[PDB]
C-alpha cells in the first residue's frame, strides 16, 4: 500500500495472507468470508504470461496476522487449502476481467478477537455504496513504493471514481465487472494498492446497518500511486451469482 | 525476511 | 449473521481512527 497508513489492531480481521510456502514470501492479500472460504484475485494464482499457475499445496493462507514478516505465536492462524475455485471465464489474455477466485480450506478456522469473515453484498447494497464519491478501504503488506515493505498492516481510504474517468485514464478496455478508485490530481490526497497488496479487498462500512462489506478486490494497477491513473477492481456484487454457485456445490 | 513458522 | 462487525470495534461500540471519513463520503 502507497501512501498509507499503519493499521489498527483487530481492524481488519478479516485479512488474509496469501503466502508461497517455497521459497517463502508474500503472494498476495485476500479475504475470510466464512470460516472455510477465502476469496482472492484469480491473478494471484493463475496468469500465463508470467508462468504463474499455483496448485493447493504450493501455498497457505495465515489469518488474524498484523505483522508482515513475524510468526504472530497465539494470534495468527495457519491454514492449508482443500481446493482453489478460478472464475471459469476470467480473461488473463485482455484485460483481467472477472478476475476473482475462491479457496476452501482443509479445515474451519475458529473466529477470534483478531479474525471474522467480512460480508458479501446484495443487490441494494452494491446500489447504495457504489457510487463515485464514496470511500471504500484498502488493506495489504505489498510495497509501500512502486520502485520498501511494511513492518505492519497497511491501510488507505480511497473514492471511488467516475467509470468515464476510469475509461479515459487507461488503454485498457474496462468491463462492467471491474470499477477503479483512486484520488484525482487535483484533490491533492494520494494512495493505491502495490505489488503484494492484490487480491486483498476494497470494503466500506455500511452507513444502515454497520456492518462492513467487500465490495471488491484489489485487481490491477499501471505503476502504484501513479498521478492520473487509478487502481482497478473486480466488482464483487456482480461476481456473487459464481461465488454463491461455488459454495452452493461444493 | 520472513520469521520460521511451526 | 454476525459477518462485518469486528470483535474488536463494532462488537464493543469503539471506532477506528479512520472509519468516520468513509461515513462523510457517503453523502
Ligand atoms: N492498484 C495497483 N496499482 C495495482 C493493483 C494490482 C496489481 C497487480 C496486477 C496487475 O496490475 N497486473 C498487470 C496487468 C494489468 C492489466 C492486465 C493484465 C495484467 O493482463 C490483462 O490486463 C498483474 O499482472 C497483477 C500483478 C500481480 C502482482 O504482481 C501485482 N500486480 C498491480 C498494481
Ligand atoms: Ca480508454
Ligand atoms: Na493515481
Amino acid at each position: 500500500i502507497v501512501e498509507g497508513s499503519d493499521a489498527e489492531i483487530g481492524m481488519s480481521p478479516w485479512q488474509v495472507m496469501l503466502f508461497r510456502k517455497s521459497p517463502q514470501e508474500l503472494l498476495c492479500g485476500a479475504s475470510l468470508i466464512s470460516d472455510r472460504w477465502v476469496l482472492t484475485a484469480a491473478h494471484c494464482l493463475l496468469y500465463p504470461p508470467w508462468d504463474k499457475n499455483f496448485t493447493e499445496n504450493d501455498l497457505l493462507v495465515r489469518i488474524g496476522k498484523h505483522s508482515r514478516t513475524a510468526y504472530e505465536r497465539n494470534i495468527e492462524k495457519i491454514s492449508m487449502l482443500e481446493k482453489i475455485y478460478i472464475h471459469p471465464r476470467y480473461n488473463w489474455r485482455e484485460n483481467l476481467d472477472r478476475d476473482i477466485a475462491l479457496m476452501k480450506l482443509k479445515k474451519p478456522v475458529a473466529f477470534s478477537d483478531y479474525i471474522h469473515p467480512v460480508c458479501l453484498p446484495d443487490r441494494e447494497t452494491a446500489a447504495s455504496l457504489l457510487q463515485a464519491g464514496y470511500k471504500g478501504r484498502v488493506t495489504g503488506w505489498g510495497n509501500l513504493k512502486e520502485t520498501g515493505q511494511p513492518s505492519v498492516l497497511q491501510v488507505v481510504n480511497l473514492p471511488i471514481v467516475e467509470r468515464p474517468v476510469c475509461k479515459d485514464s487507461t488503454r485498457i478496455r474496462i468491463t462492467d465487472n471491474m470499477f477503479c478508485a483512486g484520488y484525482k490530481p487535483d484533490e491533492g490526497k494520494r494512495g493505491d494498492a502495490c505489488e503484494g497488496d492484490s487480491g486483498g479487498p476494497f470494503v466500506m462500512k455500511s452507513p444502515f446497518n454497520n456492518r462492513w462489506y467487500q465490495m471488491g478486490i484489489v485487481s490491477w494497477g499501471e505503476g502504484c500511486d501513479r498521478d492520473g491513473k487509478y487502481g482497478f477492481y473486480t466488482h464483487v456484487f456482480r461476481l456473487k451469482k459464481w461465488i454463491q454457485k461455488v459454495i452452493d456445490q461444493f | 525476511d520472513f520469521e520460521e513458522i511451526p | 449473521a454476525d459477518c462485518g462487525l469486528r470483535p474488536l470495534f463494532e462488537k464493543k461500540s469503539l471506532e477506528d481512527k479512520t472509519e468516520r471519513e468513509l461515513l462523510e463520503s457517503y453523502i
